[PDB]
Formats: structure tokens, sequence, C-alpha cells
């Protein structure tokens, strides 16, 4: 309401309200990061049993 | 008052083609019809950078790039480098 004789705010507006979904989040990795914790999993469940054997003994 | 109204309907008169009547403008020769309106429309464009910013161009954002689907090589790779240095622990 400040600027009078804008001419331009209602196409900038309309064009902002046109491009409100600018992009939606990318959710992509599904299984690679699930590849890593597999072999995080193999990697501590592994060693874990190291220890608890070498602590035994 | 003599001192008061002829003033002010001169006051009046000599933006009256300016401003209020169409008649361009008398006081100066130069025309201001299509220079504000029409040329300085454009001033702040011309300052800006024109059809580049007053636009808004929105780039759309590039896709977040990752390891690429890569589940063995990689962790294979990270494995043996952590081998390399818990030698050296």
């Amino acid at each position: 309401s400040v600027l009078k004789n804008t001419s331009v705010i209602d196409k900038i507006e309309s064009y902002v309200k046109q491009y409100k979904p600018v992009k939606i989040d990318a959710s992509k990795q599904l299984q690679v990061i699930e590849s890593f914790e597999k072999h995080a999993m193999t990697n501590a469940k592994e060693t874990e049993s190291l220890v608890s054997k070498e602590l035994k003994d | 008052q003599d001192l008061y109204l002829r003033e002010l309907k001169d006051t009046k008169l000599a933006p009256s083609t300016l401003q209020d009547a169409e008649g361009n403008v008398k006081p100066w020769n130069p025309p201001q019809k299509p220079n504000l309106p029409e040329l300085e429309l454009q001033g702040p464009e011309a300052l800006k950078a024109y059809t580049e910013q007053n636009v808004e161009t929105a780039h759309v954002a590039k896709e977040s790039e990752e390891g690429e689907s890569e589940p063995i090589e990689e962790d294979w790779l990270v494995l043996d480098d952590a081998e390399e240095t818990k030698e050296s622990h």
C-alpha cells in the first residue's frame, strides 16, 4: 500500500503465488544408505563378538 | 487578499497543464508525458539489472548428489582404508 503507482506488485505477487511449490524434498536415498548401515552392522557385530570372546578368554 | 488569491491561482494554473490537465508541460519545453511515466519507468530497471532481476529468475534447485548407489566398492574401500590406519593407532 505504501507504493502508489506500482503496476508491478501484482505481477510479482502472482509470480510468487504461482511458484509457491518451488520444489519437493529429495528423499532419493533408500538403499545405498541402507547398504552403508548393513556394512556398519556387520562390522559392529563381528567386532563385539571378537571383543566378548577375547575378554572371556 | 490580492496578495493571496492571484499567487494561488498562478501556482495552480502553472502545474495545471503539468499535473491536472493533460496539456503536456508549458513552463519548460521538454516533454514530461513520455519521460517520467515512460522513459523513467524503466529507470529502476535501468539502474538495476533489466530483464534479469525484475523478472526474479527462479533456478530450480539442483538435485543433491550422494554416493551414487555404490554399495560394494565404497564400503570395501572404506573398510580397507580403516584397516590400513588401524595398525598405527
